[PDB]
């Protein structure tokens, strides 16, 4: 629905600013738009969505070891783990359980 | 009594290159709050009339964005507790200045720029046109 | 021996006509100690006042300007002058900028607290020309016209050109130079199949 | 908590003090500095946001806050 | 020492899904098209279903950072709605306020 | 009933700090917000980051110094610089307070890769806005 | 190193502080620039959108070019990737259809 | 008609800052800066002054000596631009082959 100057003219402006220039249909324009951004697995909020808490956990806990950070919650249950061996409550033996 | 003789100065070199011209500098800042805001326009009004730039303020309307969440843990979803984050804005319009001016003044206002405001400078540059388009070439 | 005792604070040490700007040089939290201003800050209680200044967690949150007083900026400025350049007089109004430098480049910087400076909305640059400061025929502008599209207004006769293609904002701004150029050159090259409109 | 007379003087002569660190402050005559002048600069120096004005930062008379 | 087993699996995949995702987009950009031969789509189409599973992006699931919860999450701060509650109402999040109008 | 946050009253004998005494719905009436970044403003980025950083920073703060808190931090951020205020009380020695903040600025700007500052205020005891 | 320690002196000041801040490169530099440290290789924007020369290799026509011309249009509007990355993403492209020219021949399409 | 357009001014990147910094002087009713600036912190004697910054430096020594013991939870960079400065340092040679 285009007239022969109309469409020459269109394909001379895509060219010049760097858009498709050959007949290319709206399945095939997904690869200009897969290869124009990012891939979602590519993004930093993806990849990097959650914090490294491996760092944060074994950072803490030498820190902890090394008497710099109290951690409160840590000592409640060392102090409940330790009033449970008292009691008999024990954590077994692995493979040398109740069960056999 | 006990005060410095001499103080040395920065040095600052007149370059052989010539200067960037600004049509308008636009200083947009947001802030959550607005009276922070408002000293902040007073700080870089002050600024800009020492310094000889000329400057005009204005307040773009402020934006609130507002979300619902669930009160409870569980269940009961006819009761919810709704958010909101309120954006202000206050645009400072600086007029004919130069690039060395536009430099101190903005670093001087940025350093100064209050915890919890944000801003964005459009810089609009004059140019002249480029040589290959004073004349076609066929 | 006894428990350490707090020294008095040196607000009292301070004099009703010291060089306050030397006090809070630079951005600082709220020091009760060393402000010597009796305010209050906090919703009264019953029958109660506004709490004192000292321990008062209000005062700590608010972004005091305690360093960029009246006296401090005039002083200041003072100083900054000397890096100051002069603004041509020649180019008095709006009008005289146009004659003399028609293309406007806008590029925007973004100032956000955090680690990291990067801002991909930075990269943006945005090029206007009015088409009448253009060395442009008859042929050559309507050409221009019909590659551009949407990129001219009619009513302000003012050609956009928007690039964000490449990374640096210093790439989008040698495009956006660049299609001007290839813009101009090719509006003004005659084509064969142009006859055909 | 009871103010008795004693601290309550106190607390006039600490405003009359801090009235002039103001004045000296903003660059003002401690002379002339009024309470107009005090709000002002107090708004400035300590900007608050809050909706509420009883909550917000005050330099006031002993005698109209106590 | 993530916050549980359903974390680590999450974490594991987004490893994965990153690792491989230049391969992945390069071979689906052969099949999203009618330009190549049918033929050579169709070796694409087997190619990129034996890539390893938790490679695919799909199966990524935003869950709570500090609780794991996979349901409830804003994605603007990466929190639970009950975490983000707790934080919000003791006003430890900059600008959010409870909303009255 | 409503509980986020809320100090309930008991028999006139427990005291209350003021951000203690305020509930949720005066966090921009009567108290202010504990931290100001620019995270969540319209058109900002990085909201969560800045949020895990300070859920961490909290903790950090409460185990490096156990029991000299004397109330919440208040975290500020301007540009590149991170700034933690805290109201300490006045029975560590100063030496550990000193050694304390040396230690808290130098492992925290590794940490998070920043200039970091620590501004302590000591008050005698805790401040007590009411009782309830 | 010794002659800097006769003149190491405590910080005097908060002015001082973010000076050495500055110089050590811990404080940002004002004004903020967004691209402060950031450079794509020093490359050129030609570098980044005009991406042709690498596609010689592969057919001057047929559907390989059609398709190679829509991956370079892509990659030319792709401001997250440097012109590396660019290039490796046709590089692949080279190499997959020389592994699959038997396939390639047999559609009646021929690669290099 | 020529217009003449001002030649540009270079300076260092500390020369506002220092410019600013000029116009303040010492003040006279505080102890030096690198103290905190705190009734029951700042220094009270000649020994208190000596003392309070050795302890400073103390603590900036352990926390080093942590950061080189465990640069793992350290390596994360986040910072734009990069900052060498505050990254571990890695004194243990890494090359085990006897060469020159
Ligand atoms: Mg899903
Ligand atoms: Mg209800």
């Amino acid at each position: 629905s285009l007239s022969e100057y109309a469409f020459r003219m269109s394909r001379l402006s895509a060219r010049l600013f760097g858009e498709v220039t050959r007949p290319t249909n709206s399945k095939s324009m997904k690869v200009v738009k897969l290869f124009s951004e990012l891939p979602l697995a590519k993004k930093k909020e993806t990849y990097d969505w959650y914090p490294n808490h491996h760092t944060y956990a074994e950072l803490m806990q030498t820190l902890r070891f090394l008497g710099l950070y109290r951690d409160e919650h840590q000592d409640f249950m060392d102090e409940q783990k330790r009033l449970k061996k008292l009691r008999g409550k024990e954590k077994p033996k692995k493979g040398e359980g109740k069960r056999a | 009594v006990d005060v410095p003789k001499d103080l040395t100065k920065p040095v600052v070199t007149i370059s052989d290159e010539p200067d960037i011209l600004y049509k308008r500098l636009s200083v947009l800042v947001k802030g959550h709050d607005k009276a922070v805001l408002d000293s902040y326009e007073y700080f870089a009004v002050l600024a800009a009339k020492e310094l000889g730039i000329s400057i005009k303020v204005h307040e773009p309307p402020r934006k609130i964005e507002r979300f619902t969440l669930l009160q409870s843990v569980h269940i009961y979803k006819k009761h919810r507790v709704q958010y909101e984050m309120r954006t202000l804005y206050r645009c400072l319009e600086l007029e004919h200045l130069t690039g060395s001016t536009a430099d101190v003044y903005l670093e001087y206002i940025q350093r100064n720029l209050p915890e919890g405001v944000a801003m964005e400078v459009t810089k609009t540059q004059l140019e002249q046109l480029p040589e290959h388009i004073k004349e076609p070439i066929w | 021996p006894p428990r350490r005792k707090a020294l008095p604070p040196r607000t009292e040490k301070m004099a009703v006509d010291q060089d306050w700007p030397s006090v809070y040089p630079v951005a600082a939290p709220f020091k009760p100690s060393a402000v010597p201003l009796p305010v209050r800050m906090g919703y009264p209680v019953k029958k109660g006042v506004p709490m004192a200044k000292e321990g008062n967690l209000e005062l700590l949150k608010i972004p005091n300007f305690l360093h960029l007083t009246p006296v401090a900026i005039k002083k200041h400025c003072e100083a900054l002058k000397d890096f100051c350049t002069e603004w041509p007089a020649a180019l008095d109004s709006d009008e005289k900028c146009e004659k003399h430098f028609p293309i406007e480049i806008d590029s925007t910087d973004y100032v956000s607290s955090g680690p990291s400076v990067r801002n991909p909305r930075a990269r943006v640059v945005v090029l206007r020309v009015k088409l009448s400061s253009l060395n442009l025929d008859d042929h050559a502008k309507k050409k221009l016209i019909k590659l551009v599209g949407e990129r001219y207004c009619k009513t302000t006769d003012v050609l956009t050109i928007k690039t964000d293609r490449c990374p640096l904002r210093r790439q989008n701004y040698d495009y956006a130079v660049y299609l001007l150029t290839v813009l101009y050159h090719e509006s003004w090259n005659t084509e064969e199949w142009e006859k055909s409109k | 908590e009871t103010y008795t007379e004693d601290f309550i003087k106190k607390q006039i002569e600490e405003f009359n003090i801090g009235k002039r660190h103001l004045a000296n402050m903003m660059g003002e005559d401690p002379e002339t500095f009024t309470q107009e002048d005090i709000d002002r600069a107090i708004a400035y120096l300590f900007p608050s946001g809050l909706f509420e004005k009883r909550a917000r930062p005050v330099m006031k008379h002993p005698e109209q806050i106590f | 020492h993530y916050v549980d087993w359903r974390m680590w699996r999450d974490v594991k995949r987004r490893k994965m899904a990153y690792e491989y995702a230049d391969e992945r987009l390069r071979i689906n950009s052969l099949r999203k098209n009618t330009i190549l031969p049918k033929i050579l789509q169709d070796v694409a189409d087997e190619e990129i279903a034996a890539l390893p599973r938790d490679s695919c992006p799909v199966r990524i699931r935003n869950r709570c950072v500090m609780t794991s919860r996979p349901r409830g999450v804003k994605r603007r701060w990466r929190l639970s709605r009950i975490v983000f509650r707790h934080l919000a109402d003791h006003g430890q999040l900059s600008g959010i306020q409870r909303a009255t109008w | 009933k409503n509980r986020a946050a809320r100090v309930r009253v008991s028999k006139g004998d427990k005291p209350v700090t003021y951000e203690e005494a305020h509930a949720p719905h005066y966090i921009a009436h009567r108290k202010g917000w504990l931290s100001l970044h620019t995270g969540n403003l319209d058109g900002e980025d990085h909201a969560a980051e800045r949020t895990v950083e300070d859920v961490f920073l909290r903790k950090f703060m409460w185990g490096t110094f156990p029991g000299c808190l004397a109330d919440q931090l208040v975290l500020k951020r301007r540009g590149n610089q991170l700034e933690i205020c805290a109201v300490v009380l006045r029975q560590l020695s100063p030496h550990k307070y000193y050694f304390l903040v040396g230690y808290s600025e130098t492992l925290l700007s590794y940490f998070y890769k920043c200039p970091v500052r620590l501004h302590l205020q000591t008050v005698p005891s805790k401040v007590v806005y009411k009782y309830l | 190193k010794q002659l800097a320690t006769v003149n190491e002196q405590p910080l005097q000041n908060g002015f001082e502080e973010l000076i050495q801040w500055t110089k050590e490169g811990k404080l940002w530099e004002f004004p903020i620039n967004n691209e402060a440290g950031f450079d794509d290789d020093g490359s050129e924007f030609h570098e980044h959108i005009f991406l042709e020369k690498h596609l010689e290799s592969f057919p001057k026509q047929g559907p390989i070019r059609h398709f190679m011309e829509l991956v370079t249009c892509g990659l030319s509007k792709n401001p997250y990737l440097s012109v590396k990355q660019k290039v490796e993403h046709i590089e692949w492209f080279r190499n997959y259809f020389n592994e699959k020219k038997d396939i390639l021949k047999e559609s009646n399409i021929q690669f290099n | 008609e020529e217009v003449v357009i001002p030649k540009k001014k270079t300076w260092d990147k500390v020369a506002v800052l220092q410019a600013l910094a000029s116009t303040v002087n010492r003040d006279t009713t505080a102890v030096p800066y690198v103290f905190q600036d705190d009734p029951y912190l700042m220094p009270a004697s000649s020994l208190e002054s000596r003392s309070f910054l050795l302890a400073k430096k103390s603590g900036e020594n352990v926390a080093k000596f942590i950061i080189n013991s465990y640069p793992k939870y350290f390596q994360k960079d986040i910072a734009e631009p990069h900052i060498p400065c505050l990254m571990p340092e890695y004194f243990e040679p890494q090359i085990k082959d006897i060469s020159e």
